RNA sequence: AGUAGUAACAAGAGGUAUACCUCUCUGCU
């Protein structure tokens, strides 16, 4: 069972195998008393084990880079978002392929014009 | 062109995979490939005997018999916790410097109960050494007060090893060493002994559908609703969660989730010690202030689980106020002590009652702990019943039947049978009853329930086909009755469900005179 | 008052609230121990239905085989395997007559699909027996071991990568009387008989987690050499079954309800004032133990008539391999003693040559009845199929029987149509009087008895047309309620933060599409998934009063950043999902809401940590098993 | 003892040798 394995592996202190160059950006101790890495390795591959507080530490206090290519790199997901939010809805008529969980049900249906 | 030919070994194999009157694979291929039929089926159906026919016997529910229920001892309780008998020690809005750690909360709830008398036995386990249960409770009561830390692990005494059953598995040898014993035999594979239906499980299902004064399940947030089907869904879901939250079945859901989660964490984390596990639920009042309720303790055993059915034993000690000497067939497995006295100052009188402690040796497996961690599916599935009926009324009326279905403040739905007749309640009583049915289908789940439900669904659909003037009929109804009735052996929930089907069949008999 | 939920059926019909009779929230039953008793029960029950066949000693494998077909006609209502083969060829010819160009187009597209299939198509799928280990394995490992063992000996035709060349290697490898296989060490040498028995072996286990059975049953996994031929035969039968309108397989979802409403609209269209119409809902008893593989050989030789002969041989291999199969009997038994207080374990290969004073009554009877079938620890299983292998050819045979009953073909006072899926059937019969309906039921049942199809008299029922059930699709008056699949647990699957988020949202979306998940149930499923997600990854909301190992840095991240509605859930932000936006990944839904320092800290490529989703720092890789 | 139900768990694999030992942190208002 992989779900149960994840559930008892997240309960332990160090569940994440981070790459061995993590020691040059983020320290060992926290400001709140938590350890962010030991000096262990994984099963044969030299990746040092960390805590998820390292991930939250990177998210709140990491090195800010530039991310402007993501409207073009992962463009189809933002295309899904823009075709959702610029589209207007309609009534519930009791009686496209992407939103067929939304506008075609068991008994009902729903008018849905897309963006534009 | 492509090429494929058989080797001689596979050719000698292929000459023996034919209808019996042939001898070569190419000869059978030449017979098949140039076959021009001349009505062989008419000759076979004129030559086949006349015993082979599907004769129709017409169905009439005013003449069929009731399902039989077996005979034996009364059926006893088999839940992992006490359902309608458990007592909870409560702390209103805790702040005690542990604040969420379960042993700290168990100590904070234990310190709010003075009245520890000397523990004696008042209902013996039938097959047990009951002094070991008494000394297990005395050892746990001693070892709680001397704990320093976040987890309690118990010392491996003799009585604790008996109560968890350590050393009871016989040794595993090689076959060639011991094949010369007169006593050696196969593992015992008898069918289970039958049990007569008792009278407590109907009381459990009665009390598992009543409202309580706490708010058990607390769901998360959802996004900004825009579409009209999202507004219809929000209407349905908010009525259901408003009507179903304060019931006892939600308390049983939360208690089972917490117990199985803690048991799996202590099994996969500390798989060597006798780790004390407490039984905690956390709720709110109707005023919004938090409350921590403690029900009892669970002493784990060793857990070297490699399969999905390997069993970890545990000892469950749960407080209660129900004197077991009034329904003593219900507690054949337990061993009940009398450990305290409690003062009830209520609106009528101000009395004292003895507080008992229910001790038993239970066992569980990994798949049962996994499926007990997911009892919240009950809260899903009952909704997918009730909402489904709404759609089942929206396809014969062709309108949104959401609003004239929850604004029906009137006793419309039949849900019960009193000695006055069939009783009707509102739609909220139906929601609580269907949640209680899913919870008790998840607590008492076994194979006999699967066989009984899967084989009685056809009797329900045959009665429905009769009542629509569709003229039903079957081919072998005695076999259908036997296929249902073989799946009723000793589970209390299956016996109660067969009694419910018998009462439904008598009710639909009495409907049409 | 005593509460009774079945009294709910006094107000609504049973078809509306039938979902209360599905107890699918507790643990399904599992089997503790060996599957030897169940597999020996399967073998004994299979050889007791085809008892009046002809016993012939097989030349190559040496095992005692049994040939039920072309045998004596049955004379009871017990299940029998005696399928007359001229009736089978007649039904396939009538199915060819009713559909012109069907068999030729299916065979043409199968020949088009044969010469462009690579061998790694065998790597897909479930587990597979591995005769080099005598153990189930994944398909890739078993395929790699078989290719390596073939590469050591002189069989290297699969160097070109194709699949038909690997089948050539498989067929050629039965020549070798000296198959040497490295076993756990000592490289032992198989003889020709031992390798030929090891190639034709099905590995039998107990099917765990099944719904609706009190007593357990056995299933089997094929070998590695017999996977490719079964794949090609099932490809041909799949290409046929998608064009017969009376086939419930392999379509699903909303494209199955149209079939039920279509056959009800067809068969009840032009009914006169006398034209009665009835409907049998039916299950088939003993669907596995009665369809003989030689009937399937006659079927795949009649379907491929007129095709090139290499095609007929390649598709005829799989019934020839299946009519000589053996069955490995599992993992033995467990003996105990309470005097000396000790237990032992016996294997399957000791069953033919042990003293029978160690067993109970019934198991000793089973060993005495199966003792004359043993070949090197395996039991010969020539009659009958086992479950899961030929799932579309059986549907082809049932559709042939349903296609017998047209008005132009029968010229009687009755006719029928309907659907057949796997071993589940719904049959609609039109006639003029009720006795015509009875004679039509008799003609259908007697015709099914001529091909091995046994309708179960216990679990079938007939009424007038309008309400029926086909594979847990419940039809009432034009409304279909679907309860075929189990309502799954909407928990995490256990990859990482972002992967489990995207997998959960797409799973709720596809359940709303396929399995008729209502909108309010979908909203409660979103709530349950986010609750279990926030527990599993310890990533509860920022303004909470809980405490875990992450709540310190989650608290600081919550208090420091300004636009708090833009953080992801694994950063303790608010859940943004609802019904209209389950198909959008979470990073794109909060893009314009994120303050740019948070977004830049998120999607930096330079971090050492790194479903159709984005990649962030939450897309980490978990700790491997030590 | 107990879970459970047509057969299993109630520790197993080893070393010196009947006794020890290596391996196989848990907070769902
Ligand atoms: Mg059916």
């Amino acid at each position: 069972n992989p779900a149960l394995r994840m559930k008892w592996m997240m309960a332990m202190k160090y569940p994440i195998s981070a790459s061995s160059r993590i020691r040059e950006m983020i320290p060992e101790k926290d400001e709140d008393g938590n350890t962010l890495w030991t000096n262990t390795k994984d099963a044969g591959s030299n990746r040092v084990l960390v805590s998820p507080n390292a991930v939250t530490w990177w998210n709140r206090a990491g090195p800010v880079s530039d991310v402007v290519h993501y409207p073009r790199v992962y463009k189809m997901y933002f295309d899904r978002l823009e075709r959702l939010t610029h589209g207007t809805f309609g009534p519930v008529k009791f009686y496209y392929v992407e939103v067929l969980h939304l506008t075609q049900g068991t008994c009902w249906e729903q008018q849905y014009t897309p963006g534009g | 062109e492509e090429e494929f030919s058989y080797p001689p070994t596979f050719q000698r194999l292929a000459n023996q995979s034919l209808p019996p009157s042939f001898k070569d694979y190419h000869q059978f291929k030449a017979y098949v490939s140039s076959f021009k039929a001349n009505g062989n089926i008419e000759a076979k159906l004129g030559a086949m005997s006349e015993k082979v026919n599907a004769q129709i016997e017409s169905f009439d529910p005013r003449t069929i018999r009731e399902l039989e229920l077996p005979e034996g001892k009364f059926c006893t309780q088999r839940s992992k916790f006490l359902l309608m008998d458990a007592m909870k020690l409560s702390v209103l809005n805790p702040a005690h410097e542990g604040e969420g750690i379960p042993m700290k909360d168990a100590k904070a709830c234990l310190d709010t109960f003075w009245g520890w008398k000397k523990a004696t036995i008042i209902k013996k386990h039938e097959k047990g050494v009951n002094t070991n249960y008494l000394m297990i409770w005395e050892q746990l009561l001693e070892s709680i007060k001397e704990m320093e830390g976040k987890f309690l692990n118990l010392k491996k005494t003799n009585h604790l090893k008996w109560g968890l059953g350590e050393g009871q598995a016989p040794e595993k040898m090689d076959f060639e060493d011991c094949k010369e014993v007169p006593d050696l035999f196969q593992y015992k594979s008898e069918p289970p002994e039958k049990r007569k239906l008792a009278s407590w499980i109907q009381s459990e299902f009665n009390k598992a559908s009543e409202l309580t004064n706490s708010n058990w399940i607390e769901f998360d947030e959802l996004g900004n609703d825009v579409a009209p089907i999202e507004h219809i869904a929000s209407r349905r879901r908010n009525f259901f969660t408003a009507e179903v939250s304060q019931c006892r079945a939600s308390e049983y859901i939360m208690k089972a989730v917490y117990i199985n989660t803690a048991l799996l964490n202590s099994s996969c984390t500390a798989m060597e010690e006798y780790q004390v596990i407490p039984i905690i639920t956390k709720c709110r009042d109707t005023s919004g202030q938090r409350r921590t309720n403690l029900y009892g303790f669970i002493i784990k055993g060793r857990s070297h689980l490699r399969n999905d059915t390997d069993v970890v034993n545990f000892i469950s000690l749960e407080f209660s106020l129900t004197d077991p000497r009034n329904e003593i067939h219900k507690w054949e497995k337990y061993c009940v002590l009398e450990i305290g006295d409690m003062e009830i100052r209520t609106s009528i009188s101000t009395i004292m009652k003895p507080v008992y402690l229910y001790v038993r040796t239970n066992g569980t497996s990994k798949i049962k702990m996994k499926w007990g961690m997911e009892m919240r599916r009950c809260l899903l599935q009952s909704l997918q019943q009730v909402e489904s009926m709404i759609e089942a009324e929206s396809a014969v009326k062709e309108k949104d039947m959401t609003e004239p279905f929850f604004r029906n403040r009137e006793n419309d739905w039949p849900i019960g049978e009193s000695p006055q007749g069939i009783e009707k309640g509102t739609i909220g009583k139906v929601c609580r009853v269907l949640l209680a049915k899913s919870v008790f289908n998840s607590i008492y789940a076994s194979a006999q329930l699967e066989g009984f439900s899967a084989e009685s669904r056809k009797l329900l659909l045959l009665i429905q086909a009769f009542r629509d003037n569709l003229d039903p009929g079957t081919f072998d109804l005695k076999g259908l009755y036997e296929a249902i009735e073989e799946c009723i052996i000793n589970d209390p929930w299956v016996l109660l469900n067969a009694s419910w089907f018998n009462s439904f069949l008598k009710a639909v008999q009495l409907s049409m005179g | 008052m005593d509460v009774n939920p079945m009294l709910i059926f006094l107000k609504v019909p049973v078809q509306n609230a039938i979902s209360t009779t599905f107890p699918y929230t507790g643990d399904p039953p599992y089997s503790h121990g060996t599957g030897t008793g169940y597999t020996m029960d399967t073998v004994i029950r299979t050889h007791d239905y085809s008892s009046r066949g002809i016993w012939k000693t097989n030349s190559e494998t040496g095992a005692q085989q049994l040939n039920p077909i072309d045998g004596p006609l049955p004379e009871d209502n017990e299940p029998s395997g005696y399928a007359q083969t001229d009736c089978v060829l007649e039904l396939i010819e009538g199915l060819d007559r009713s559909h012109p160009g069907l068999f030729e187009t299916a065979c043409q597209e199968t020949i088009d699909a044969i010469q462009q299939t690579r061998v790694d198509k065998l790597t897909q799928g479930r587990q597979t027996y591995d005769w080099t280990l005598n153990r189930n394995q994944p398909a890739a490992t078993a395929l790699a071991n078989t290719i390596e063992v073939f590469r050591k000996n002189g069989y290297k035709l699969n160097e070109s990568g194709r699949l038909i060349d690997f089948l050539k290697d498989v067929l050629l490898s039965f020549e070798n009387d000296s198959m040497e296989v490295t076993t756990h060490k000592k490289r032992v040498k198989l003889t020709k008989k031992n390798y030929l028995i090891r190639a034709l072996t099905l590995n039998t286990m107990t099917k765990d987690a099944e719904r609706g059975k009190l007593k357990r049953r056995a299933i089997a996994t094929p070998g590695m050499q017999i996977r490719g031929f079964v794949y090609f035969v099932e490809l041909l039968a799949r290409n046929i079954c998608e064009r017969l309108e009376q086939s419930g397989l392999p379509v699903g979802g909303n494209e199955k309800k149209a079939k039920l409403a279509n056959v009800i609209k067809k068969m009840m269209a032009k009914s006169t004032d006398e034209e009665l119409s009835y409907t049998i809902t039916g299950d088939n008893t003993k669907w596995n133990e009665n369809q003989n593989p030689r009937i399937f050989l006659a079927m795949v030789l009649r379907i491929t008539a007129g095709q090139p002969e290499w095609f007929r041989d390649l598709l005829a291999v799989a019934p020839i391999m299946f009519s000589n199969k053996v069955a490995r009997l599992g993992r033995g038994y467990m003996f105990e003693s309470k005097s000396m207080h000790l237990r032992t374990q016996i294997s399957a290969e000791n069953l033919s040559d042990i003293n029978l004073r160690y067993f109970n009554e019934d198991t000793k009877k089973k060993i005495e009845k199966i003792r004359h079938l043993m070949v090197e620890g395996t039991a010969s299983l020539s009659p009958g199929m086992m479950m899961g292998m030929f799932n579309m050819l059986s549907t082809v045979l049932g559709v042939s029987v349903l296609n017998l009953g047209q008005r132009e073909i029968l010229k009687r006072t009755y006719w029928w149509d309907g659907l057949q899926s796997s071993d589940d059937f719904a049959l609609i019969i039109n006639g003029h009087f009720k006795e015509d309906i009875q004679q039509g039921v008799n003609h259908f049942y007697r015709t099914c008895k001529l091909v091995g199809i046994n309708m179960s008299q216990k679990k079938s029922y007939i009424n007038k047309t309008g309400t029926f059930e086909f594979t847990s699709f419940f039809y009432r008056y034009g409304f279909v309620a679907n309860f075929s699949m189990e309502l799954p647990s909407f928990g995490v699957a256990g990859n990482n933060e972002s992967a489990d988020m995207s997998i959960g949202t797409t799973v709720i979306k596809t359940n709303m599409i396929n399995n008729d998940l209502g909108p309010a149930t979908a909203q409660m499923a979103i709530q349950l998934f986010i609750k279990d997600y926030r527990y599993t990854y310890r990533c509860h909301r920022g303004d909470t009063n809980l405490e875990t190992r992450r709540t310190k840095s989650i608290k600081r991240l919550w208090t420091e950043t300004i636009s708090k509605a833009g953080l992801l859930v694994a950063d303790g932000g608010p859940n943004p999902y609802n019904l209209r936006n389950l198909h959008i990944p979470e990073v794109c839904l909060k893009w314009s809401l994120m303050d740019p320092d948070y977004r830049g800290r998120l999607c930096n490529p330079n971090n050492p940590f790194v479903y159709d989703a984005v990649a962030t720092t939450h897309s980490w890789t978990p700790k491997r098993n030590r």
